[PDB]
Order: structure tokens, then C-alpha cells, then sequence
């Protein structure tokens, strides 16, 4: 719940080790797990707030010019000086235009001459940093098991928002009942900060990383600006026309705020108004569930003549949701929840619910399951049999481990090795694969990146070309390695 | 003793700029920054800028962007404040004191506080009036 | 000015779309061949050098699509 | 910004009263906060620093606490030379901002 | 955007400077080598591709310097 | 071309060629813009409302 | 969904709307090879100072 239609869902087995599993989790998705007990539990992502951030640069966008002097010696006696080139808050630049008589001067040459503008400054870049502390992520972490109101809505309080920083530990939350839930977060492992920047136009913000961030134009200005209109820069932004021989002239070259979007597309973009309210990125929670209930045992298989008020309702890949209503004399009993097969029992779905409980009356409890990839006959009632229903999921077991596949390739695109700690209870070959796929993807790190979609696939291509012609069996980890990551690289980015 | 003095009232015309001084007594005068705090005198107080005395960095707030100068002397011991393109919203009275010091430059919060801001060592208030 | 270096491959990807939403690589390939259409002789004296130069196809075809692309 | 509310705006009270102050903050303050008296027209004085803690030299009849955002300031005894006007500050983040104010009146 | 197709070759000239003065050049130039200089790997790959395939040394130059080049 | 304050000399092709929308000569009560896939971006996050 | 409130828990369709206000224009301008004039000064040497 909270996690229904929000496809991309992340379906999580295993709880071995005793009680730690390693969950990936991001704004955009959201994480299911399960285990033989303790029920299952839903972890979306909501805002991430970096509190304090310390703001590294200024960049004009717009700018106007005033006060326009300009001078010229003389022909090679002279290079021309004028004292309004003293303030660096003047742009100055020197040429070489001619002299004569007609202009009244002598010698007849090619003499100098400076031109001068007084900068003032419209709109601006705010770019800011933020330390790897000063920042929280919320996590709300719900479980399943009944209460009406919606399967989805995010908003409401059912889940608890439970905050975490890097200046915290082991996230201890409660529920209701048996949802005592252990967090240990690693946040320092996440969008790796001291190499972001947020940049704040006029009204909206960008993370963009600091290199490009600081070798980028239009014209530099410290965070001590206060007094300082001080831009160490000026030859990327306002342009001096020259005609053929004469005064030359001082051009401001207009708002660069639609150059500037065009500079950062291929960035992801952050409302920041109210202090910050940082989005889309992902944290690495190891993940201890020792303390917990099945939100009672306690009780019995119950009576019958339950109801349903809502449709079959199939989501994404098995996870059919029922609404049902139970009459009678509960006193809040459990559900008889069965997916069977038909005659000569043969039962064979999961509960994605476990321990579905009726909770004071009549309220409209919902239950979520898995069946299998054809026929299947969901029962739920008991003693005169009461309710079956007939469900047909279209599916395959080849196409489910073929999306499966096509999910883990997802995975070892976008997350990074994260992803390889997105399993759990692995041991040897999940930390030698993190490993390893960390020193390899660490020399295809940099290390060849920085190129656009169109160049991956071509130099995609071309590698996987000279990989194919073949010399001593070096095409393998040539061509077959090289082109499928470079392929199935290159067509997943720049989303 | 614990002391600054500051300079004496001043009346300036629109458009102009004023200079009000802010000199130390009783401490070694590289071991304070220099806070200069406004107040209109129907409003209460407002923060205007930081000088630090050691070096010499600046900073000011928004609402001064490009009007306000602080520079110092440091043989004298003295703190001058510059406030330029004066209109009749600046008549007010000015004030400055001593903040407990990152020892290099200016502006920090995190070492544990400034400490007041800023009336334990800070003068006797300079009166500055704008009219024609 | 800041119309290139256009932040492309410098990573920090995420799950979610990041500014133009893949229309700024369909924006580059559409300007590519809209200025190929517009200019059919530079193309062609690409071919001529493609067909001189390498002499091997692939490395042909390779430069061939590289002075394509050589336009700024 | 953080804007800094203080309540309330004015008070009057009799000799030897307890009066407390208010002061809210937009943001987390946590314990960036200071407590000023200034009488009018004269040199005025810090009461409280860090929001909890005396100076040397003020009497103790004065104390601060509060931790997130609301901050309680505290006069257990009134007395005469109290009539002032009485600011509450925030030391975080810089673009730094004062309270209101709040005068005394004595009755 | 209009970032790029900057109006280089059309024609149209005369004996006077047109806009940027000889500084669109330079723009140009200071940028590829900015680029180059800011990502070595794929300077180093591009090596490595062009030690391979061609293998005549001015092919090899000639299609190294236009992998420099490829960068949008 | 006529900007704000200044003017250009471009050939006709490119001008004809260029994006940022299009509009012809017989405007005056129209605005009738037929482009802006090259101006005005929408913002889609990851599943909800754009 | 039945979050949203509708049903059959689907990836359904949406569409987004704006109206369009425009600033300040390019401007272009397009002139017949007539009602053009060249201005030329001919002018003879041999003295007259200034
Ligand atoms: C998501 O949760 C909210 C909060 O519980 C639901 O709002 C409640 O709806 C029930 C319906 O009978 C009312 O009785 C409650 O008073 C509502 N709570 C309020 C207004 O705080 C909301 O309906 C849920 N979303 C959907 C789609 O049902
Ligand atoms: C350029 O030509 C003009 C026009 O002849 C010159 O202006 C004349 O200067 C003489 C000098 O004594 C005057 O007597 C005339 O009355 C001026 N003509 C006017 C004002 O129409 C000008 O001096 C020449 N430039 C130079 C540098 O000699
Ligand atoms: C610039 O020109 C204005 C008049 O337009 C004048 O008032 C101002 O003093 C001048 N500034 C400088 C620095 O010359």
C-alpha cells in the first residue's frame, strides 16, 4: 500500500542472515519485501532537504552597460590610457583603428584606441553547495494488511515519515503494534555530494556537478559579493563592434537564460523555494526487522459470508488487488485467503498481504496476491465454501524472467553498484560481484564518459566492429562484453 | 576597559555618502570582527554588514547591495563604515561591535556563537540624518 | 557562449527524466540532417574524400559520418 | 530571510511580576538565538546568549529556554529599571535577522 | 535551440567584421580543448580506436583528430 | 532582422530554417504561433502529473 | 489508480494545456531589389584646405 500503479516496483525476497536485507531505494520507485514471517512492508522515498547550503558563485545573465567612454592616442606615439579604466567594474578593451589629419592628429598611421563601459547586472545565477551533512531524507515506510483508504495515497497518516541524516544511525520507528523497524542508512554512499551544485535561476533550480559548474561562461563573480559587482571575466559576455576603419563600439549581448537551459538539459531539475526540497536520487538502507509481530496470531479462521465491493484490478505483473467486505459477527477475525487451482487441489499462488486481518465491523478490508501466470480459482471463503473467483493472468513464466532480466539490466544501468547491493544475504558472490563490477566500472568511469547518446552508439558500433573481426579470442571481452554493455548503455541514458 | 566609541552625529544631504568611525579600546583589536547593526527610529534594528579587523574581508546584506563600504585602520585600532547613495530612509541611528572570532575571516555561526549582537562592548550610537 | 558544452555524459543520472526529456538528442540529430539537406555539396565532397582516403569500407563509411558530424 | 516573529508586541505589568516572551523561527534554530534589553535613546544591553545562559554581571532575575523553533524568554521578579524594549535574535544562516520588538510599561 | 547553426560559411561577407570579430573561432577552439582537457579517458579511447582501426598513420591522425572533434 | 535595437543581414534559407516560433506577416490580432515544440517545455517527473 | 480514485489500475493517458503571451520580437524584414538607393560622394583632389 502506498505502492500500487507506481510501476517500476522493486519486489524483494529473503530476510536470511537472521534479519538485515540491503534495499536501494530512490524518489522515483518504491521497495516491497517480504519474508516466511514478519508482514510485508512498503518503503517509498518522499523529499530529501538539504538545510544549509553556502552559496559558490554568481553569474550574470543580463546585463546593461552606461557612461560609454572611449579614447585614442595618436599613430604609434601612445597607446591610449583613460581613468575610467581604473575600477575593474569597467570593461575596457584596447584596438587599432587609423589617424590622420582628417581626424586631425598627424603621421598618418594605424594608432590605438580603448573603448570603456560601465557594467551593471540584471538576474542572476545563485549557484550553492552543500556539505554531505545538513541534510535529511524522510522516508515513510507503511505496511500492508487491511485499513480502507486507498492503496495508494501518499498523503495521510498510516505510514510513518521517519527522518534520517548522516549525523544519525540505526532508525529506530515504530507502528502500530508490531512495527518496531530498524534503518541503518548510508547517505554518504548516495548522490556523492561535494561534487553538486545547485543552481537557482529566477525560479527554478538544478543539480548540476561542480567541474562543469565552475569551468562554464558567462562571466564569473564570487559568493563575497555584497559590495563587489567585482566580474573577473567579460569577454564571454558583452562584444565590442569594430566596423572597417573607425570608433568602435560597446554591445551588450543580451539574456543568456535560454542558452543557459539549453547548457543544463541532460541535468535533473529541484523546486527549491522554501529553504530546499531536494529531489530524484537514491540512499542504501540495510534494513533489521527482529521486533515484529504479524500484527496478531491470536485469533481464528473466521466465520463466512464475505463481500466484495470492488473489481479483479490487476497491476503490474501479478499484484491483483480484492476489496472485500466482510458481514456477520467477526469480532475481528482473520480471512480464509486462498489462490488455488482447480479440482484435485493443487495450491499454488503467494499472499502479498500476510495475515490479512477484518479490523472492528464492517470496513471495506483489501487483500493484494500473486498468481500464477494462467488459470487461477481465488477463494476466501470457507464453510459453505462461500466466495470463489475466477482469474486469468495472461503472462508467462519465459516473458516474467525475460522482464526480470531486462529489470536487472536496468539496474546494472542507472544505480550503480548499489544495485549490486540491491540483493541481500549473498556472501561470496554478491560482494565479489560489487567488487568486481565496481573496479570495472570504475575503468569504464570516466574513463570514457562524457559523451553524448548519438557517440555512445557509434562508438558502440565501431567497437563492437573491430571486436568482430576476430584476432586470437580477443573478440569475447572485445566485441560480446564491449557491445552489449555499450549497446544496452546507450540506449537506456539520457532519460 | 571594554569599550568602542563611535563618532558623532551627522547630517548629509540626498544622494551623498557618510562616513561614521568605530574605534577599540581595552583588547587586542585582531582578536574581534566589527558588526555594524542599523536602527530607523520607528522600526526596531536591522543587521546591515561585517568587517573583519584582521585582513580586512567585508560582506552586507541584501537590502545594501552595492551601497555600503567598510574599510579600517589598523594602527589606529578604528573601524570606518562608508554608506553611499543616501536617501531619507537611511536616517537612523548606527552601531557597531565585536563578534568572538573565526580566527582568519568573517562570517561564521558554527563555532558555538557570535556571541551578542551587539550590545556588550559596542560605543554610544551614531545618529545619521538625511535632508536637504 | 553557454549554447554548447550542454552537460551531457557527466553522469549524476537519476530514475527520472532530467530536463528536456530526450528532445534534445532527437534536437541534435534533426539539426544535423536538416543542415546535411540544406548543404548537398559538402556532402558530397565528404564522399569524394571518404572514397579516397582509407580505402578500406568500413573506414569509408566511418569518416564519411564523422565529416558529417564535423559541423559545429 | 528566516523570519523571526515575537510576541507579543507590547506589555504592561506591575512590580515584581514573572513576564514571559515568545519568539518563533521560520526555520531550525536550534540554539542560535540571543535576548537583548535596549532603553530608549541609551546604551543598550545583552541579557541572554545561546538562549539559555546569563551573562556576568546581569542579574539572575532573567533566564531563556527553548530548543526547536519557540523560544520562551523569562523575568521572574519586574522590577523599575526594567522598562526597556526587549529583542530576540537569530545567529543562524546569516542574512541576519532581529525580533520585532516588545516595550515594557510599568503600572 | 538557435545555439547552434551559427551562420559560418553562407557567404555574404564583405571587407568589414561581420559580428564576433574573429572571437567565434577561438570560442570554438578554447572549448574542444577545454573539453579534451576536462575528459582524458575518452581522449586516451579515441587513441586506442584510432591505433586500430586504419593503421596507415594518417589515417590514424586524420580520424583521431575528428574523434576529438565529435563532441556536440 | 530587427531585435530590440539592432538589425542583421542573414540570407533568406536560414531565416526560413530557423526555430523559435514561427509567425507570418498578417499577425495583428492572431497570435497564432505554429511551433513552440521548440519553446515551451513540459516537465514530467516519474510517474505523476506533469 | 485507485489511489487517484478511478480503477483498473492502468499507465492512462493525460494531456496539459497553456495559453501563450509573447514579449519582445525578432522583427524580419525583406526588401525588393528596388526602392533601394546607393549614396556615393565623388569627390575631387587638388587643394582646398580643410
Ligand atoms: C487517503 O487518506 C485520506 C486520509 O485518511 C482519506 O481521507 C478520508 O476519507 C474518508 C472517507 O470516508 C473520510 O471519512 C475521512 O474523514 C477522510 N480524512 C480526512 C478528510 O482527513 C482519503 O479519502 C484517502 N484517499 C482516497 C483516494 O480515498
Ligand atoms: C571639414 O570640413 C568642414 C566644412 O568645410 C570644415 O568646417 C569649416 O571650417 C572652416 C575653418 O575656418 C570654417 O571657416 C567654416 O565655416 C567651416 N564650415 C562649416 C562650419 O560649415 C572643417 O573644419 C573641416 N575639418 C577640418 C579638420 O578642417
Ligand atoms: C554615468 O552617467 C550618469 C548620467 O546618465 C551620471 O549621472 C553618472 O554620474 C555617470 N557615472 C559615472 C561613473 O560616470
Amino acid at each position: 500500500m502506498r505502492c500500487i500503479g507506481i510501476s517500476n516496483r522493486d519486489f524483494v525476497e529473503g530476510v536470511s542472515g537472521g534479519s538485515w536485507v540491503d534495499i536501494v531505494l530512490e524518489h522515483g520507485s518504491c521497495v516491497t519485501t517480504m519474508a516466511k514471517n514478519k508482514p510485508t512492508l512498503d518503503f517509498e522515498l518522499i523529499k530529501t532537504e538539504a538545510k544549509h547550503p553556502a552559496t559558490l558563485r554568481k553569474y550574470c545573465v543580463e546585463a546593461k552597460l552606461t557612461n560609454t567612454t572611449t579614447a585614442s592616442r595618436c599613430p604609434t606615439q601612445g597607446e591610449p590610457s583613460l581613468n575610467e579604466e581604473q575600477d575593474k567594474r569597467f570593461v575596457c578593451k584596447h584596438s587599432m583603428v587609423d589617424r590622420g589629419w582628417g581626424n586631425g592628429c598627424g603621421l598618418f598611421g594605424k594608432g590605438g584606441i580603448v573603448t570603456c563601459a560601465m557594467f551593471t547586472c540584471k538576474k542572476n545565477m545563485e549557484g550553492k553547495v552543500v556539505q554531505p551533512e545538513n541534510l535529511e531524507y524522510t522516508i515513510v515506510i507503511t505496511p500492508h494488511s487491511g485499513e480502507e483508504n486507498a492503496v495508494g495515497n501518499d498523503t495521510g497518516k498510516h505510514g510513518k515519515e521517519i527522518k534520517v541524516t548522516p549525523q544519525s544511525s540505526i532508525t529506530e520507528a515504530e507502528l502500530t503494534g508490531y512495527g518496531t523497524v530498524t534503518m541503518e542508512c548510508s547517505p554518504r554512499t548516495g548522490l556523492d555530494f561535494n561534487e553538486m551544485v545547485l543552481l537557482q535561476m529566477e525560479n527554478k533550480a538544478w543539480l548540476v556537478h561542480r567541474q562543469w559548474f565552475l569551468d562554464l561562461p558567462l562571466p564569473w563573480l564570487p559568493g563575497a559579493d555584497t559590495q563587489g559587482s567585482n566580474w573577473i571575466q567579460k569577454e564571454t559576455l558583452v562584444t565590442f563592434k569594430n566596423p572597417h576603419a573607425k570608433k568602435q563600439d560597446v554591445v551588450v549581448l543580451g539574456s543568456q537564460e535560454g542558452a543557459m537551459h539549453t547548457a543544463l538539459t541532460g541535468a535533473t531539475e529541484i523546486q527549491m523555494s522554501s529553504g530546499n526540497l531536494l529531489f530524484t536520487g537514491h540512499l542504501k538502507c540495510r534494513l533489521r526487522m527482529d521486533k515484529l509481530q504479524l500484527k496478531g496470531m491470536s485469533y481464528s479462521m473466521c466465520t463466512g459470508k464475505f463481500k466484495v465491493v470492488k473489481e479483479i484490478a490487476e497491476t503490474q505483473h501479478g499484484t491483483i488487488v480484492i476489496r472485500v467486505q466482510y458481514e456477520g459477527d467477526g469480532s475481528p477475525c482473520k480471512i480464509p485467503f486462498e489462490i488455488m487451482d482447480l479440482e484435485k487441489r493443487h495450491v499454488l499462488g503467494r499472499l502479498i498481504t500476510v495475515n490479512p486481518i477484518v479490523t472492528e465491523k464492517d470496513s471495506p478490508v483489501n487483500i493484494e496476491a500473486e498468481p500464477p501466470f494462467g488459470d487461477s480459482y481465488i477463494i476466501i471463503g470457507v464453510e459453505p465454501g462461500q466466495l470463489k473467483l475466477s482469474w486469468f493472468k495472461k503472462g508467462s513464466s519465459i516473458g516474467q524472467m525475460f522482464e526480470t532480466t531486462m529489470r536487472g539490466a536496468k539496474r546494472m544501468a542507472i544505480l550503480g553498484d548499489t544495485a549490486w547491493d540491491f540483493g541481500s544475504l549473498g556472501g561470496v558472490f554478491t560482494s565479489i560481484g560489487k567488487a568486481l563490477h565496481q573496479v570495472f566500472g570504475a575503468i569504464y568511469g570516466a574513463a570514457f564518459s562524457g559523451v553524448s547518446w548519438t557517440m555512445k552508439i557509434l562508438i558502440g558500433v565501431v567497437i563492437t566492429w573491430i571486436g568482430m573481426n576476430s584476432r586470437s579470442t580477443s573478440l569475447s571481452v572485445s566485441l560480446v562484453l564491449v557491445g552489449v554493455v555499450t549497446l544496452y548503455l546507450g540506449v537506456m541514458v539520457q532519460a | 576597559e571594554v569599550q568602542l566609541v563611535q563618532s558623532g552625529p551627522d547630517v548629509e544631504k540626498p544622494g551623498a555618502s557618510v562616513k561614521v568611525s568605530c574605534k577599540a579600546s581595552g583588547y587586542t583589536f585582531t582578536s574581534n570582527y566589527i558588526h555594524w547593526v542599523r536602527q530607523a527610529p520607528g522600526q526596531g534594528l536591522e543587521w546591515m554588514g561585517v568587517i573583519n579587523p584582521r585582513g580586512g574581508s567585508t560582506a552586507s546584506a541584501q537590502k545594501f547591495q552595492g551601497r555600503i563600504t567598510m574599510t579600517r585602520d589598523t594602527s589606529t585600532s578604528t573601524v570606518y563604515m562608508e554608506l553611499s547613495s543616501l536617501r531619507s530612509d537611511d536616517t537612523a541611528v548606527y552601531y557597531c561591535a565585536r563578534g568572538g572570532r573565526a580566527l582568519f575571516y568573517d562570517s561564521y555561526t558554527t563555532p558555538r556563537d557570535g556571541g551578542s549582537w551587539w550590545f556588550d562592548p559596542w560605543g554610544q550610537g551614531s545618529l545619521v540624518t538625511v535632508s536637504s | 557562449s553557454v549554447a554548447l558544452v550542454p552537460h551531457v555524459g557527466m553522469g549524476l543520472e537519476t530514475r527520472t527524466e532530467t530536463w528536456m526529456s530526450s528532445e534534445g538528442a532527437w534536437k541534435h540529430a534533426q539539426r544535423i540532417e536538416t543542415w546535411i539537406l540544406r548543404h548537398p555539396g559538402f556532402t558530397i565532397m565528404a564522399a569524394i574524400l571518404a572514397y579516397t582516403i582509407g580505402t578500406t569500407y568500413f573506414q569509408r563509411v566511418l569518416i564519411f559520418i564523422l565529416l558529417t558530424a564535423v559541423t559545429p | 530571510d528566516i523570519q523571526l516573529t515575537q510576541s507579543p508586541s507590547s506589555l504592561s505589568a506591575s512590580v515584581g511580576d514573572r513576564v514571559t516572551f515568545t519568539c518563533q523561527a521560520s526555520q531550525d534554530i536550534r540554539k542560535y538565538l540571543n535576548w537583548y534589553q535596549q532603553k530608549p535613546g541609551k546604551a543598550p544591553k545583552l541579557l541572554i546568549y545561546d538562549a539559555s545562559n546569563l551573562k556576568t554581571g546581569v542579574p539572575s532575575r532573567f533566564s531563556g529556554s527553548g530548543s526547536g523553533t519557540d523560544f520562551t524568554f523569562t523575568i521572574s521578579s519586574l522590577q523599575p529599571e526594567d522598562v526597556a524594549t526587549y529583542y530576540c535574535q537569530q545567529f543562524d544562516d546569516l542574512p541576519i535577522t532581529f525580533g520585532q520588538g516588545t516595550r515594557l510599561q510599568i503600572k
